[PDB]
């Protein structure tokens, strides 16, 4: 997955959860979220970037 | 050294204040009699004059001031002792050296003030011209400036 | 001593040479070549200049 | 399969070529200390920011000497002034001979 | 073997090429060396095309460029002295400074003991000229930042507890002061046109 | 004020003011002419003395003439801020043998636009010449007068100077050209550097 | 009266001093200038506490600081050094630097020609000793960081258009026999008070 | 005319040298002579304004 592709849909996606509040899900900045979490992943080995 | 006592330059710095004081208030006179001319159509002229406190005179006070708070730090009076002689080394050299504009600045009267030709206004008396010289001018103009402060 | 201070004076040929008695042979290397070619060569180019 | 063998490419590809050096520097003298150093360096625990954020005692060369702060190389702002322009250039008809005895 | 130039002079050498001043009020000793071997030191920075100006009356020294008596070059230009120009705020702060030096001068006389000024007392005369940027503290931080930045070039000394400054010497020398006065006054007179 | 108008075009290095002076030393400078700094000033916070405090514009031009042909020489200075630092002075030398070109001409051209104008009105109109700095237009006066470039700081230096106090000095710096050897002199001592190297 | 060391002496030893070292690769007409009078140039940078280091073989000149005469302190406490005490990190990629160096000096011969390096070469080797994030564009940015400081030092030019780099023959000069004794020496003492 | 010092020192070096390049030995002293000769010429080059 092109890495900004993947950001454009993994914010598209945390949209559809923000009223799971049961997770402190929050409404600031979709993009921002997506660009922290996608990498706090890689740091955790479940996806790889190359 | 409980005998010795600091009044030596204390006493020979009031008298170039003096000195200094009386030069100014004889420039005064000079002011007044300056006053009654029209250096210009309007204008008439004036001696200023700014104060140069050279910075031989600041460690002189500097080491006075030191010396008062030496005295009273007993070590067989060793550090009062050396106090006076630093005191006394900047009285010394300048003596040694007095041709140089260093110690002129510190014991020569004449020195301790710096002169400027001045215009003033004689209606509102707000200066226009703080002439330090004749750097520019017109001619004749430098001419008038050199003959007025002459 | 005497190898440290010859590194001070020396011009580079030397760079990847230590100061400890292992590398003694690199500075005899070094005034041989100076005794034998390089020095009689400069010399020579220097009194034909 | 056409980007695994890739990435199988690169990888062999940087070893052998990885292990040309090493050759070529086991018996020079400098290589021999960098290998020793090298291995020592392995023990160390590179995870932590501290321990790979020391001050080796290696020398200073090259030092370079340049910003000497002379007062004069100051310069101050340039503000721009765009309010309007001096387009007035009249003949100054005012010359007209007014002068003194 | 060869002779190695005396211990003090290099050291002042190497300070004054570090910060650019050295004041008789801070490094008594190395000032007095220093103008006791007056030649020396010249002789030693001539290579480099720089050589030292000597304020007596201030009791300063400070690193001036040497380059020759007037080339065809209308301007020097240095390998080592960068020329830098300061930003919008910079200036201004320095034009404040200088206008508080010379009033000051004009009443104790050239090279009297500073007056120290209040940072309380600063701020007011930058809000005449950038307003409030939205809170005491935000301007109260801006100022200390560029109080510091300024002590960097030397002219000015790090606030003290009570949070006042004194004006270094080395401001009387600036490249060009009328650069200062002319932006000043303009700022000055365009804020009263606008209001 | 009008002779150093005049003299600006014509020396390299002019000495303004010259002639006050008795003729040993100048004491004033193109930018204290294009502000118009009327004096010292009142020596503290005042700015009556400068004339032209903002962004200003300034140009001089002579005409000279013969047999009825118009060589207009001109001169445009500017500042595009308050700064009065000889770096921040924009200038714009001018040459031309065209009637119809005129300072006033160039001033309206500079009002329109700045420096990208007047060079496109270069390409645009004949027997017009300028230059961004004052060397080329210095070579371009020689090249045109047919002049050492001695023979014009002597015209400088002879609008006053009524004292004469050495001729060897005068023959030696103010009407003699220069044909200094020390290029020549330069290249002899670099032709040993060999040597030096291979003794070295 | 009055004597000016030689006009291309000032230029070249100016020069010399900004850049911190001087080449006949890139600048041959200031490295013969200062090759031919070396002690016109040892006497003008004695009395900062800098000397010259030659190298004919490769063609290099560089300042170094001088303990003489004033021994027992630390090089980098001199108060011109610009620039801050070297990072285990950096000594690390130095140390690879210099292996590749070496390898490539004893194929060609010590001489002329730059010694280069492809940037893919070098992500493996701390791979090893850095670990590994499980991205290339974070390890490439670290890699390319490191070379940035090295900059710094003038070890290394940046990345040019195929991501190469040019080892600039100074390493062979910092990283030398008794320097690696000494970090030898000092990285076993850390590893004994690890234990 | 006017001959100054200058040049007089340096025709003295001229002949200094032209006497010199006979000396049997390594080429020293020839070098010596043929470098105080260039020397008045660099001096005089670096402070031509004097």
């Amino acid at each position: 997955i092109p890495l900004e592709e993947a950001i454009q849909s993994l914010s598209s996606i945390l949209i559809e959860h923000v009223s799971q509040e049961q997770y402190d899900i929050n409404q600031d900045n979709p993009f921002l979220q997506a660009s922290r979490e996608l990498r706090e992943w890689i740091k955790r080995r479940l996806i790889v970037e190359r | 050294l409980n005998r010795s006592s600091d009044d030596g330059v204390t006493q020979l710095l009031s008298h170039i204040e003096h000195e200094v004081l009386v030069i100014e208030e004889r420039l005064n006179e000079l002011n007044e009699t300056m006053f009654r001319v029209d250096f210009q159509p309007d204008r008439y002229l004036r001696l200023d004059t700014k104060k140069v406190v050279h910075e031989s005179l600041r460690t002189l006070e500097k080491a006075q001031r030191q010396l008062n708070a030496a005295r009273f730090v007993d070590d067989n009076g060793e550090s009062h002792y050396k106090a006076l002689q630093v005191l006394v080394a900047q009285l010394r050299d300048a003596c040694e050296r007095n041709r140089t504009l260093g110690a002129k600045a510190l014991l020569d009267p004449r020195f301790r003030l710096e002169f400027a030709v001045s215009v003033m206004d004689r209606q509102s008396g707000n200066v226009i011209e703080s002439r330090t010289g004749s750097q520019g001018g017109s001619g004749g103009e430098k001419e008038i400036i050199a003959s007025y402060v002459l | 001593k005497r190898m440290s201070e010859a590194k001070r004076v020396d011009t580079g040929a030397l760079v990847e040479a230590g100061a400890d008695l292992d590398d003694i042979p690199v500075y005899l290397q070094r005034l041989q070549e100076l005794t034998e070619e390089a020095l009689p060569e400069k010399l020579n180019r220097f009194l034909d200049y | 399969s056409q980007t695994v063998l890739q990435a199988r490419a690169r990888s062999e590809r940087d070893v052998r070529g990885f292990m040309k050096t090493g050759l070529a520097a086991e018996h020079h003298r400098v290589g021999h200390l960098l290998n020793e150093f090298l291995n020592l360096a392995l023990k160390l625990d590179w995870q932590r920011q501290m321990i790979r954020k020391q001050e080796v005692p290696l020398p200073a060369v090259g030092v370079a000497v340049t910003g000497i702060p002379a007062i004069e190389r100051l310069r101050f702002k340039e503000v721009d002034d765009e309010a309007e322009q001096t387009l007035d250039l009249s003949n100054h008809a005012a010359d007209l001979t007014q002068i003194g005895d | 073997s060869e002779t190695r130039t005396l211990q003090k002079i290099r050291e002042a050498t190497q300070e004054l090429l570090k910060y650019g001043l050295l004041e008789e009020a801070s490094k008594p000793n190395l000032y007095r060396i220093v103008l006791s071997h007056p030649e020396e030191v010249t002789r030693i920075l001539e290579p480099l095309d720089l050589d030292i100006g000597i304020d007596e009356i201030r009791g300063l020294l400070y690193v001036k460029v040497r380059l020759d008596e007037t080339p065809a070059q209308d301007e020097w230009a240095h390998p080592l002295v960068r020329r830098q120009r300061l930003n919008l705020e910079q200036s201004l702060l320095v034009a404040i400074l200088r206008q508080h030096f010379v009033a000051w001068e004009q009443e104790s006389g050239t090279g009297a003991s500073q007056a120290q000024i209040a940072i309380d007392d600063l701020l007011p005369q930058l809000q005449i000229y950038l307003g409030d940027p939205g809170s005491e503290s935000k301007e109260r931080t801006r100022l200390l930042t560029l109080l510091d930045q300024l002590k960097g070039h030397g002219l000015v000394t790090s606030p003290d507890a009570h949070e006042r400054i004194v004006i270094r010497p080395i401001i009387a020398h600036l490249a060009d002061p009328i650069n200062l006065q002319a932006l000043l006054a303009w700022l000055r007179e365009q804020i009263a046109q606008q209001t | 004020t009008l002779v150093d108008a005049l003299m600006t075009l014509l020396c390299a290095n002019p000495r303004y003011n010259l002639a006050s002076t008795g003729g040993h030393e100048s004491d004033r400078d193109l930018i204290s002419y294009v502000r118009g700094v009327s004096g010292p000033g009142d020596g503290g916070e005042g700015q009556s003395h400068i004339a032209r405090p903002g962004k200003t514009v300034t140009g001089i031009a002579a005409t000279l003439e013969r047999e009825g042909k118009q060589v207009r020489l001109g001169a445009l200075l500017w500042f595009d801020s308050t700064s009065s630092s000889v770096t921040d002075m924009k200038r714009l030398w001018l040459f031309s043998d065209n009637p119809g070109q005129t300072l006033e001409h160039w001033l309206n051209v500079y009002h329109e636009g700045g420096t990208r104008l007047l060079r496109q009105m270069e390409k645009e109109a004949i027997g017009l010449w300028t230059y961004p700095n004052k060397k080329q237009y210095l070579a371009r006066l020689r090249d045109f007068f047919e002049v050492g470039e001695n023979a014009f700081t002597l015209l400088n230096r002879a609008a006053g100077l009524k004292q004469l106090n050495s001729i060897d000095e005068i023959f030696r710096e103010l009407v003699l050209d220069d044909h200094s050897a020390f290029d020549r002199a330069a290249e002899v001592a670099n032709s040993f550097d060999g040597l030096t190297e291979i003794h070295q």
